RNA sequence: UAAGGUGAUAUGAACCGUUAUAACCGGCGAUUUCCGAAUGGGGAAACCCAGUGUGUUUCGACACACUAUCAUUAACUGAAUCCAUAGGUUAAUGAGGCGAACCGGGGGAACUGAAACAUCUAAGUACCCCGAGGAAAAGAAAUCAACCGAGAUUCCCCCAGUAGCGGCGAGCGAACGGGGAGCAGCCCAGAGCCUGAAUCAGUGUGUGUGUUAGUGGAAGCGUCUGGAAAGGCGCGCGAUACAGGGUGACAGCCCCGUACACAAAAAUGCACAUGCUGUGAGCUCGAUGAGUAGGGCGGGACACGUGGUAUCCUGUCUGAAUAUGGGGGGACCAUCCUCCAAGGCUAAAUACUCCUGACUGACCGAUAGUGAACCAGUACCGUGAGGGAAAGGCGAAAAGAAC
């Protein structure tokens, strides 16, 4: 899949474009890395899907919203 | 002249159709004989091409 | 001499009867095509 | 034979083919076998009623 | 509504030789009567199986056209159109010519 | 009480048979047709409530459907159900 | 609605008759075996083999009601682990499979054109996969404009083979603006006042408009030629109807059809009125769109090969302000204008034709027109996907085989 959730991001067409200036592919790849939490409106602990400086979103919108659009993203933790 | 009801018809007696002066057609004038034009209509068709 | 062709028809209901192509994916639109045809031997092999 | 009875409750109406039709219903089978009956009749009239019953059993668990 | 079928006589409009009251016989699902005492055919059949029998025809009456014999209009001895439903009271044949029955 | 008569779709026309309708139709033995669905589970006690009878021996068979017929494009008589039973006695209605 | 009918090849017994459901046909219902989506579960397709629920022993398991699966919602059950969760289950709601085309998304070519070839082009097209409505999709300004104005979108004719991109080559080609078809606008980012007002939805019913099962619809004869007239002769009759099929030679008056007039116990497409049941208008005071915008790096798509490259998108870097605020006006700076992004609904002009109904041909006529006018997607070819033939019109009538 290659799938992150937390940002939305998706794996992008894209060509090389470099020296002798061939028109072949080249493509280009977001990270997901995945993350264990502690999150309060459990009991329990949590895995998510994230990804580098994607965990820099959760401080702005908060750790219970990203819980929140996760499970409406239908998300299994 | 086009009237009310009188707008359509004779059709089947061949060679015949029913027509009014607005876009007289020449095809009219002469793919037949002698035409029942009235001595008020020259002068309604002499207005349509002034 | 022999013209590649046994006789057996277990190695032929296996692979082209109606239960060896109505649970593949392109099996069940070989079927779609004989439809499409009007084709009467729609998949034989019995 | 009736299709619709109104709030009749047809439950006794089972009666009809376990009890009533019982012992002449397709008698002709094995005990006839050369289509001259004499009662083309009779052989219609022992057809499409006993149908008109089972129409009427689709309501039949009603109370 | 649908025209002659077997009650009525009828007076002959095809090649067929007139001058009769055809009577039907029979009416046909091929679009045919039956007329008796009009036109006659042949027909010797095919012969039976054993052994030796005498020489004989059938000579049976002919089939014509439902739609060219025109039904008899019993008041002067010819044909005529009918029409359907008349258009006062019960439904019945309009009989165009003189507006009486039989 | 246990079954309902409904099993009663027991036994079809006699039929021609050498080993029958030569002299045993009427003393030991007829061929008869039998239903596309029909008990051969209780097949001795239906024929004893349907025919009120006792059947020592009967065992069914198909042989083979013909294929030649009206050709055109030949005609079939299908496999269909013939039992050698045991009635001993003639039933006619 | 009619006297012949129990389908047909195919007759006939018997019986229904010839009025009361003979026979046939339409609306809207009851249903619809087993394999197949296939769906208890399984197989060598129509077979075999189980469960829960209801009732029961006339006594080696019947016969009815139900059981596949995803998510949502609801209710059972249930570990490490106390609460909890994971696991184990049932049920309604929407979907499921088969289409013809129109329609939204995912992945995504190369022959080719450049008389070669790498950039360009073939093209986000084909193809394979998925989704979804009767239309989809689009939309109610951080839009365009040019110092004057327009004031949501869609398509058609133009703007224009122009402004412009490009081994500057082959190709590709705007935007403003105009003519026309066409045009109700509206809700959230919450909770008050006061009410159920705006605007709809579902079904019922009334009314209008369309389509229905169905019924009616004008006139001619004899003689002559011939096998026979629709043609000749004698002349009459009709015509919103002398389109078409014809029929024994050429029919308005013989048949079917046509122009026309009526008809529906009742169904169903469209739009209003209205009961029931959901929905709920205005004004006030809050809330006011953020990992977004601006700006780098490397690319994609925009006519535009990154260039003077704005625009639209973002893998990656940096990351605000939020009304002494912020976008755009094809780099950038300034001024001025013009809008207020980072949230949804949605007219109609439009697309297509499985299908319904009306209808036509200076088109073909059996080596044609579909491969197929006919037991043809059959015969037949091949392991198979797949490929695929030959075959039309007696006569007025079997009058077609007595002896």
């Amino acid at each position: 899949s290659r799938v992150c959730q937390v940002t939305g991001k998706r794996p992008v067409t894209g060509n090389n474009r470099s020296h002798a200036l061939n028109a072949t592919k080249r493509r280009f790849l977001p990270n997901l890395h995945s993350h264990r939490f502690w999150v309060e409106s459990e009991k329990r602990f949590v895995t998510l899907r994230v990804s580098a400086k994607g965990m820099r979103v959760i401080d702005k919108k908060g750790i219970d919203t990203v819980l929140a659009e996760l499970r409406a993203r239908g998300e299994k933790y | 002249e086009l009237d009310e009801n009188l707008f359509l018809a004779a059709r089947n007696l061949h060679k015949v159709d029913v027509r009014d002066a607005t876009g007289i057609d020449p095809v009219s004038l002469i793919a037949f004989d002698k035409v029942v034009m009235t001595a008020d209509a020259v002068k309604q068709v002499e207005e349509m091409l002034a | 001499m022999k013209r590649t062709f046994q006789p057996s028809v277990l190695k032929r209901n296996r692979s082209h009867g109606f239960r060896a192509r109505m649970a593949t994916k392109n099996g069940r639109q070989v079927l779609a095509r004989r439809r499409a045809k009007g084709r009467a031997r729609l998949t034989v092999s019995k | 034979m009736k299709a619709k009875e109104l709030r009749e409750k047809s439950v006794e109406e089972l009666n009809t083919e376990l009890l009533n039709l019982l012992r002449e219903q397709f008698n002709l089978r094995m005990q006839a076998a050369s289509g001259q009956l004499q009662q083309s009749h009779l052989l219609k009239q022992v057809r499409r009623d006993v149908a008109r019953v089972k129409t009427l059993l689709n309501e039949k668990a009603g109370a | 509504a649908a025209k002659i079928r077997r009650d009525d006589e009828v007076i002959v409009l095809t090649g067929k030789d007139k001058g009769k009251r055809g009577k039907v016989k029979n009416v046909l699902s091929s679009g045919k009567v039956i007329v008796e005492g009009i036109n006659l055919v042949k027909k010797h059949q095919k012969p039976v199986p054993a052994l030796n029998q005498p020489g004989g025809i059938v000579e049976k009456e002919a089939a014509i056209q439902v739609s060219n014999v025109a039904i008899f209009n019993a008041a002067t001895g010819k044909a005529d159109r009918v029409g359907f439903r008349f258009e006062d009271g019960k439904k019945v044949r309009f009989f165009k010519s003189n507006s009486e029955t039989i | 009480m246990i079954r309902e008569e409904r099993l009663l779709k027991v036994l079809r026309a006699p039929h021609v048979s050498e080993k029958a309708s030569t002299a045993m139709e009427k003393s030991n033995t007829i061929v008869l047709k039998v239903a596309k669905d029909a008990t051969k589970a209780e097949i001795k006690a239906a024929v004893q409530k349907l025919f009120e009878v006792e059947v020592e021996v009967v065992n069914t068979l198909v042989v083979k459907g013909k294929v030649k017929r009206h050709g055109q494009r030949i005609g079939r008589r299908s496999d269909w159900k013939k039992a050698y039973v045991t009635l001993k006695e003639g039933q006619n209605l």
